[PDB]
């Protein structure tokens, strides 16, 4: 991409959306990629989220108040490139660079979903999924994370 | 011309006679190339030099000229270059550099970025 | 700048040359220290058209480095002598004050 | 001339460390797994070497995370998985190797979201 | 298999020349504990040379033995000398680090460490 | 407005003096010497 | 909110105070702890709500560039207001 | 008292400077360069600007180079005031010391009225140059270039045509210039031999090719040609700063690049594109591309070198730093032959030796 | 004309270039890979034992009198099992030209000293061994320079923590600065900066 | 100007009050250090200068690096700065004054 | 171009007045008296010192010293915890450690500076996106005490509210140059 910006025009704001206690979703940066209703659609099975209007007026989200409120709900946290919607645990706790990651797995469940711990100076600041296409494909439930 | 009492480099002396050691230097270099093999490359090139060096010598007798188109400073300078030259000939004689290629390397030794 | 105007003398005996005029400290003849507000310009690539990053990128331009004789591969190395450059032309004596 | 060592090469000797952190010590070697915040994958394609970690404990002054090992910090990075096993076999290191992870090639198409008759008819666009 | 010596054919070449450096540590001692004035018995400096000797006998390579032997004869030389002073020949001796246990059960009372 | 660097004025810098200026100064040293020989022999008297 | 703890010491605006086993109270014997007394929390509830005409607007803090990147809000909620990421100043529109 | 061998024991500044550049970015790692050479700041930085900019294959502006020639030219007087008395306290001669060190403090003055920081400015960056220089400070510099003369020249009238300070410098360390260049040395320590060499002129690295100076050449390899020698380049170096100020172009400062360079505090808080390039650039860096290079400038000492091996990460793999000193000490003990405690003193005074850049 | 990329000319690169063939052709049974890059640094890679020859030639040979040691650096790259990359800066100052002469080594690999080619290479030699651990043969003293003389350990290589192995102290029980192992009030914090993002495809490693 | 205050160097250990360790203290010249604070005669003062003397500074992490000289000798004044400006040195070495100036030594001895 | 600084043009020209000279220069002690009279001169010269504590050294608000945690007019808080100023700090002096504030709000619960690691280069608050940490003017904070030196979020708000007289000041005279 290029280094400068000959935009000089007025940038737009769109509404925030309150999903559940776990995704926050800021939609004033949502680049409209769609690819969260389609994690919704296909692989949660939920079909509740869409997006509504046209124009850069399209607005992605629920046209109501709806928890999307799943056991596969914060794979869409690392779906999204952007960070339209985030953790809420996880919020404006750390940052990437500081953070070591050591590879281990998960003892919720008996699924053996692959897992990275991050940490920070000796604590525990978030889950993330592993790749492994057997177990956890690129997914993990919510408790776990 | 004259003898130039102050060659600008410490600890170089002056060589009142040159045109005498150039030719004495050059010569045995040209006399210990013989002993290298033709298909060496050092022989070819050095034998050039020298050649070059040789016939501008024989050419201009002022030093002043001869350093101009002799393109190593003051004639001083060209001298012992000529006599490092020369150990240097005598070093590569014993050292055999134009064989061939010892123990090429493993293939990831010279490949980076890594 | 208060000196007498003998020992200002006796100073500029004893130095031997005239250091009224130069002097060691500042009094006035320096800039001040509140200035007035800069407008800073602005470099090319600030065009708004006709500039595009990947016409100006030197990063890029880059290439690894072009090789002769690699023992990996089969590269080959009346052949006139070479220097790595042609001899460094001597130096020319100075002219406004050579021989100090 | 040449001689025949049969012998492991050993370099613990040389590397000036204690008995320690060679003996006692555990080594990873592997392709660290990509970030499922980015979709690049170029952080990948280096086996790298960490070392098992310690225990860190709060500064009692500040609460600054303390540490009483040197090779917590530690990272080592090499094109292949031969070179990093050489490495610590040579270095007196035991190691647990995790193998290459590469992702399932796979069957797009932007033709099955409108199928007559499959599954795949995705109810949105 | 198949790889350069440095200055010795095979291992018994090299025992050879640790029992030179053994031999010039054991004469040094008295002299060192004499002219900086340590407060140890000559007893027990050359016990702690047998001792950092033992710590490496396991070793069968004779390059690592050259080594070591070479990185001997530095300190060797640095203690003859006096550029190093008396810390650093007392650091040998470990004479404020409390004994690091060797047992299960002490290890798990303070520590996670094996 | 328009821009301001702290650009050089216009007509450049003064010429800024950088050669060596010890000045040449003293008597001549027949002179020196003739006053200590003269307060010597008067000393002597 | 300077309020003190039982133990005698007074707490932050990020909750900190120590124990009272906490030993870690010696350093403040013929001392004390640096705290704020200004809490920018009660602060910026001190400041009113800015109305506007529009649903969309901007906020740096004021300087230009010398406050904070331009960010815009929108205010078509009714129930509350808008709020800005790096200062904390309110908008609402009639 | 008189010496037969010098076995330099170095090793008391020596902090790990190259292992923490390989843990630290490229921006990271310049003040290093800054703590290297300790009374030349803003060359060290210089030629570490300058190697990373070769690694980037990217040039700064006019401007930029017309001001960093300027500070390297000021770095130079600075070194030289300091080696110049520093050698005359070690000989005996402490009033230099005292009369030039006021000038430093002016120096110092456009130092951080430019930057922030007397002495360790991190001014000098890869691309181009942090930050515009103030209104009222080329007229200051004036101020202070026209009346320099007269200060060295009080300097030269009490120790050069002196009778103790030529009979303490004059055939003391005489060095033969084979013996030069096979030691390694550079700079002074060779133009004082006689040899013409000077990378200002051979491989002019900023705009020197465009500015004109002579250089300094000795023809006895004594401590009093290249005592001159440094008088003489601080006299030049003043000649140079008569330039850099006449011409001084108007222009960015740093490259107009922000992938490489950061951008302005304001385009930074209307611009996104800006603002993305602020943040990389001060958290992860630039990612400069795999190769290496040798870069070398005139140090006020001799030849500043960096070898520096990349890679496509923000940061750098090795960075050696080549020391003028590490070669002036190990031929110590070959130009003290002969000599006594006193003249062995000298010749340490002679080097322009300094620790941070020998040890480093 | 670009003016933020840098000028590039190519009589330079040709020249070195020719040089290049000089050399591999001159002295063929040390060489490998000559080298010119984008920028115009020659770079000739060179076998160990090829050292004194090689460096005797372009010190001693009229069209090549590299005879100024600039640099005798080293560089670990734990990856290849002759880890260190040992490396030659010259300057020729009759050319007004720079060459890099390379060599490579390994723990128990060492190679000859230069000494008796450029005396400048004592205390770099010196230097090498201390930080990185190659002994060099027939050199005079060979002793440290830098590191502490009580000391263990070869800094600058890769597998070598920055923060080291002991710390020192003053103790009143025995009245000296003794060495305690290490015990860090803040662990250094590892940052991992690196993009996953390919940034310059002409340095892309193929499978 | 220091000697306005009564403030000149002395170049042996014997004949000083003071030490101002004014740059990094390495592992190989703390041995050094600690002598020289030894040989010093007392009552003696150091003052630290400097973050790479206060705490290890720019160099903390290295491996031949002392994180302080407070490890080696008793400071008992710190002044930060990388580096610190003479006018801050100086102000420092007045604060020094200033407690060398209530050590009421006398008093206590007679209170014993 | 170069040019010699020790080189005699040529010798052999001498007679009894230039002997006369140089026997005068030796004898007399000539080119002594020069010294001795520049040091007089220098004895009645204007000294350069200055009463320090009532009379100071001349800075620029550039001058970067103490630092100070910065706040809006309306008195919030103008950090964020963007943990980038500890991400090119190169003495890794900076700790951070961010929550929400009960308010809503990316915000620190530490903010900690070890003095003893600072180089005082700047590059925090150049890189700090709301000017939130400064380097200000104070050079005049020696201690008799190392933990002193280690700060905190409330030491740095305690800097800011005292020196923000100074530091809008400075701040206001040298932006349109950062
Ligand atoms: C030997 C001659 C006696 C000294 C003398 O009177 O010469 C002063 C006078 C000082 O000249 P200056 O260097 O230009 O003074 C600098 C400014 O005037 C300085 O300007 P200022 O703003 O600093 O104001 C200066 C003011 C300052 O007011 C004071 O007088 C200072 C307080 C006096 C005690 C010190 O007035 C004086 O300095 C008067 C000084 C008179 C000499 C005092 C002798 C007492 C010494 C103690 C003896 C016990 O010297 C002469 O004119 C004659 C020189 C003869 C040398 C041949
Ligand atoms: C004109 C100028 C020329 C003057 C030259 C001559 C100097 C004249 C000095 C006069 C002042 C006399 C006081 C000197 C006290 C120095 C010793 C001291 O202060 O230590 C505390 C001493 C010792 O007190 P202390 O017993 O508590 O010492 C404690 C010991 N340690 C440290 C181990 C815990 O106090 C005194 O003894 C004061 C009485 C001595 C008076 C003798 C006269
Ligand atoms: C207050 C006290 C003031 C006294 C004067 C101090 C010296 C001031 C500087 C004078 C100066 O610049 O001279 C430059 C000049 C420098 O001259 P020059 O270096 O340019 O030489 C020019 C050419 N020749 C060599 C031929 C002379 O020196 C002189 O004017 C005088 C030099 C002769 C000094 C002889 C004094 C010998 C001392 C013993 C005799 C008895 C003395 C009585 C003592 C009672
Ligand atoms: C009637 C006929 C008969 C008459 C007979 C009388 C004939 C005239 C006699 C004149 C003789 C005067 C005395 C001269 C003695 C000095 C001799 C000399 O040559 O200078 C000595 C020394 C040498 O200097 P240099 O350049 O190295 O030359 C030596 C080369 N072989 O140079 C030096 O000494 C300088 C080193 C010492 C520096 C010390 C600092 C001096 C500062 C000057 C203070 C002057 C104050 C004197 C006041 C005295 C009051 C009591
Ligand atoms: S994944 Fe994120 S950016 Fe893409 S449409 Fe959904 S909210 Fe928007
Ligand atoms: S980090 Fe990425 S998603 Fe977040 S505001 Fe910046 S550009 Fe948008
Ligand atoms: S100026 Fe900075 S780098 Fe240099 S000694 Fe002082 S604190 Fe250390
Ligand atoms: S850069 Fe500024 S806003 Fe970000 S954490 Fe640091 S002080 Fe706070
Ligand atoms: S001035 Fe530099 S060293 Fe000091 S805290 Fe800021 S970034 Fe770190
Ligand atoms: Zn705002």
């Amino acid at each position: 991409g290029s280094d400068r910006s000959r935009f000089l025009e007025g940038k737009r704001a769109v509404e925030d959306k309150n999903i559940g206690p776990l995704v926050k979703t800021i939609m004033t940066r949502c680049i409209q990629c769609t690819r969260c209703i389609r994690f919704a659609s296909e692989i949660a099975g939920v079909d509740d989220l869409g997006t509504t209007g046209r124009g850069n007026d399209m607005q992605v989200g629920t046209y109501i108040e709806k928890m999307f409120m799943s056991e596969l709900s914060g794979n869409v946290i690392d779906i999204c490139p952007v960070g339209a919607l985030t953790s809420k645990p996880y919020a404006f706790t750390a940052r990437p660079w500081e953070t070591r990651k050591t590879e281990s797995i998960d003892v919720m469940d008996a699924v053996g979903s692959n897992i990275v711990v991050s940490t920070r100076t000796g604590e525990v600041m978030r889950i993330l999924p592993r790749m492994h296409e057997d177990i956890n494909e690129e997914w993990i439930s919510d408790k776990t994370r | 011309g004259l003898l130039k009492k102050t060659t600008g480099l410490v600890g170089l002396a002056v060589c009142d006679t040159p045109h005498e050691r150039l030719t004495i230097l050059y010569t045995k270099t040209l006399d210990i190339l013989k002993h290298f093999p033709k298909h060496a490359a050092y022989r070819k090139y050095t034998e050039q030099i020298t050649n070059e060096k040789l016939d501008m010598v024989k050419a201009e007798p002022d030093v002043k000229k001869l350093e101009a188109l002799l393109q190593g400073g003051e004639v001083e300078e060209v001298i012992l270059q000529a006599e490092k030259e020369l150990s240097l000939a005598r070093k590569m004689l014993k050292w055999k550099p134009w064989e061939p290629l010892v123990e090429e390397p493993p293939a990831n030794q010279w490949k980076w970025p890594i | 700048a208060s000196a007498t105007r003998v020992i200002q003398k006796l100073r500029n005996w004893a130095s031997g040359q005239d250091l009224q005029a130069k002097l060691q400290l500042r009094y006035q003849e320096i800039a001040k220290r509140t200035q007035p507000p800069p407008k800073l310009p602005v470099g090319p690539s600030h065009k708004l058209s006709n500039n595009y990053y990947c016409t100006r990128d030197g990063r890029r331009e880059v290439v690894p480095p072009s090789i002769i004789m690699s023992s990996q591969k089969a590269l080959v190395s009346e052949k006139k002598a070479v220097t790595p450059a042609p001899p460094m032309k001597r130096w020319e004596l100075s002219k406004d004050q050579p021989y100090l | 001339q040449l001689i025949t060592v049969d012998e492991k090469l050993d370099i613990t000797t040389l590397t000036g460390v204690p008995e320690e952190h060679i003996k006692t010590r555990k080594v990873r070697i592997f392709v660290p797994a990509r970030n499922n915040m980015q979709s690049g994958v170029n952080n990948t394609k280096k086996w790298k070497m960490e070392f098992d970690t310690r225990e860190r404990w709060e500064n009692p002054l500040m609460g600054w995370a303390s540490t009483a090992d040197p090779l917590s910090n530690m990272v080592l990075t090499f094109s292949a998985k031969e070179d990093a096993i050489a490495f610590a076999e040579k270095n007196g290191w035991s190691y647990d190797v995790e193998e290459k992870k590469v992702p399932k090639p796979k069957s797009k198409s932007y033709g099955a979201n409108f199928s007559w008759n499959k599954r795949t008819r995705v109810s949105t666009k | 298999t198949s790889v350069k010596p440095i200055f010795s054919r095979d291992l018994n070449e090299a025992k050879r020349r640790v029992r030179e450096l053994y031999r010039a540590w054991y004469r040094e001692v008295p002299n060192t504990v004499h002219l900086m004035q340590l407060d140890i018995t000559v007893k027990q400096g050359r016990d702690k040379v047998r001792e950092m000797f033992m710590k490496n006998a396991h070793v069968t390579d004779p390059r690592v033995v050259d080594l070591l032997v070479i990185k001997g004869k530095m300190e060797l030389q640095e203690t003859i000398k006096v550029w190093k002073q008396r810390t650093h020949v007392m650091r040998f001796f470990h004479e404020t680090e409390t004994p690091r246990p060797k047992d299960f059960l002490s290890k798990f009372y303070m520590g996670h460490d094996p | 407005s328009k821009v301001k660097q702290d650009m050089p004025p216009p007509g450049g810098y003064g010429p800024i003096d950088y050669k060596r200026n010890l000045p040449r100064r003293g008597l001549s040293g027949y002179s020196m010497f003739a006053v200590g020989i003269g307060a010597l022999i008067f000393g002597y008297w | 909110g300077v309020q003190v703890s039982p133990s005698g010491e007074k707490i932050t605006h990020t909750g900190q105070v120590y124990d009272e086993k906490d030993y870690r109270r010696v350093r403040f014997v013929d001392r004390q702890k640096e705290v704020n007394e200004n809490f920018a929390i009660d602060l910026i509830a001190q400041q009113p709500v800015n109305e506007v005409e529009h649903r969309i607007i901007a906020c740096d803090g004021g300087g230009g560039a010398l406050g904070h990147p331009k960010v815009y809000i929108n205010l078509d909620k009714e129930t509350k207001t808008g709020t800005c990421g790096y200062c904390g100043l309110q908008f609402k529109q009639h | 008292e008189m010496v037969r061998k010098c076995d330099p024991h170095i090793g008391l500044l020596h902090r790990g400077t190259e292992k923490l550049i390989e843990y630290k970015t490229y921006l990271q790692a310049l003040p290093y360069f800054d703590r290297l050479d300790y009374v030349s700041m803003m060359c060290n930085e210089q030629a570490y600007s300058i190697a990373v900019e070769k690694l980037l294959n990217i040039q700064p502006p006019p401007r930029a180079q017309w001001i960093r020639v300027l500070f390297g030219e000021i770095t130079r007087i600075l070194n030289h005031i300091m080696a110049v008395t520093t050698h005359a306290l070690d000989i005996g001669a402490m009033t230099p010391f005292f009369w030039m060190f006021e000038e430093r403090e002016k120096m110092f003055e456009f130092y951080e009225r430019v930057s922030g920081a007397r002495m360790h400015a991190a001014y000098i960056r890869p691309g181009g140059v942090h930050q515009d220089l103030p209104l009222g400070l080329l007229d200051d510099i004036y101020e202070f270039s026209k009346n320099f003369s007269l200060r060295i020249d009080e300097v030269e009238e009490m120790l050069t045509n002196n009778r103790i300070w030529r009979n303490r410098t004059v055939d003391i360390g005489v060095v033969t210039a084979e013996d030069a260049l096979n030691y390694g040395f550079s700079g002074v320590m060779l133009r004082g031999s006689g040899i013409q060499w000077d990378l200002r002129k051979t491989q002019p690295y900023d705009v020197y090719d465009q500015v004109e100076f002579d250089v300094p050449i000795g023809s006895r390899g004594d401590c009093y040609d290249r005592y001159l020698c440094r008088v003489e380049e601080m006299r030049q170096s003043l000649r140079i700063i008569e330039q850099c100020l006449n011409k001084m172009p108007p222009g960015e400062i740093k490259v107009d690049d922000a992938k490489v360079s950061p951008p302005k505090r304001a385009e930074m808080k209307t611009s996104m594109e800006s603002l993305i390039h602020h943040f990389k650039l001060y958290t992860e860096g630039y990612q400069v591309p795999p190769g290496a290079t040798y870069t070398a400038i005139e140090a006020p000492k001799g030849e500043f070198g960096v070898y520096l091996v990349s890679d496509g990460s923000s940061r750098p793999y090795r960075c050696k730093i080549k020391a003028p000193g590490f070669a002036h000490l190990a031929g110590l003990d070959k130009m003290s032959k002969g000599h006594m405690l006193a003249d062995v003193v000298a010749i340490i005074g002679t080097q322009d030796i300094v620790f941070g850049e020998i040890d480093r | 004309k670009r003016p933020t990329v840098r000028p590039r000319s190519d009589v330079t690169h040709k020249q070195l270039s020719a040089f290049g063939e000089y050399v591999a052709e001159i002295l063929p049974k040390y060489v490998q890979q000559v080298q010119v890059s984008c920028l115009d640094e020659l770079e000739i890679c060179i076998h160990p034992d090829g050292v004194i020859p090689t460096l005797t030639f372009l010190r001693d040979h009229t069209n090549a009198q590299f005879k100024s040691l600039a640099d005798l650096t080293a560089v670990d790259v734990p990856t290849r099992q002759n880890r260190f990359e040992i490396v030659y800066n010259l300057l020729s100052l009759r050319f007004n030209s720079r060459i890099r002469v390379k060599t490579y080594a390994d723990e128990l690999t060492p190679i000859d000293s230069i000494v008796s080619v450029h005396i400048a290479a004592n205390w770099y030699e010196r230097e090498v061994w201390d930080m990185f651990g190659v002994f060099f043969f027939n050199h005079p003293d060979l002793r440290r320079i830098l590191t502490d003389y009580g000391f263990e350990g070869h800094p600058f290589r890769k597998d070598f923590p920055l923060t080291g192995y002991v710390e020192l102290r003053y103790d009143d029980e025995v009245k000296r600065v003794v060495a305690e192992p290490v015990e860090l009030a803040q662990e250094f914090r590892k940052f991992d900066l690196n993009s996953p993002w390919e940034a310059f495809p002409a340095y892309r490693q193929p499978p | 100007d220091m000697d306005r205050f009564g403030v000149v160097f002395r170049a042996s250990p014997r004949q000083a009050d003071v030490m101002i360790v004014a740059g990094t203290l390495t592992n190989k010249m703390a041995p050094a250090l600690r002598k020289v604070y030894d040989q010093m005669p007392e009552p003696r003062y150091v003052v630290s200068m400097g973050s790479c003397a206060n705490g290890g500074g720019y160099y903390h992490y290295s491996y031949s690096v002392v994180r302080g000289c407070d490890r080696i000798v008793p400071v008992d004044i710190y002044v930060p700065g990388c580096p610190p400006t003479a006018e801050a040195l100086l102000y420092g070495i007045l604060q020094l004054q200033r407690k060398i100036k209530r050590e009421q030594k006398l008093k206590i001895w007679y209170r014993r | 171009t170069y040019k010699y600084v020790n080189k005699k043009e040529q010798e052999s020209e001498v007679d009894m007045k230039s002997a006369t000279d140089n026997a005068a220069r030796i004898l007399m002690w000539t080119e002594l008296i020069r010294g001795l009279g520049m040091t007089l001169s220098y004895l009645f010269r204007e000294p350069a010192t200055i009463n320090y504590p009532f009379e100071k050294g001349p800075l620029s608000p550039r001058f970067r010293g103490e630092h100070a945690l910065r706040r809006y007019p309306s008195g919030e808080e103008r950090c964020i915890a963007c943990k980038l100023c500890e991400a090119i700090c190169p003495a890794q002096a900076i700790t951070i450690e961010a929550e929400p504030r009960a308010d809503g709000s990316r915000r620190t619960t530490r903010y900690d500076i070890d003095m003893t690691k600072c180089i005082y280069c700047g590059f925090c608050q150049e890189a700090c996106p709301v000017d939130a940490i400064v380097e200000g003017p104070n050079f005049e904070f020696s201690t008799e005490t190392h933990e002193e030196l280690l700060y905190n979020k409330e030491k740095l708000l305690n800097n800011g509210d005292k020196w923000e007289a100074e530091i809008a000041a400075n701040i206001q005279a040298d932006y349109l140059y950062r």
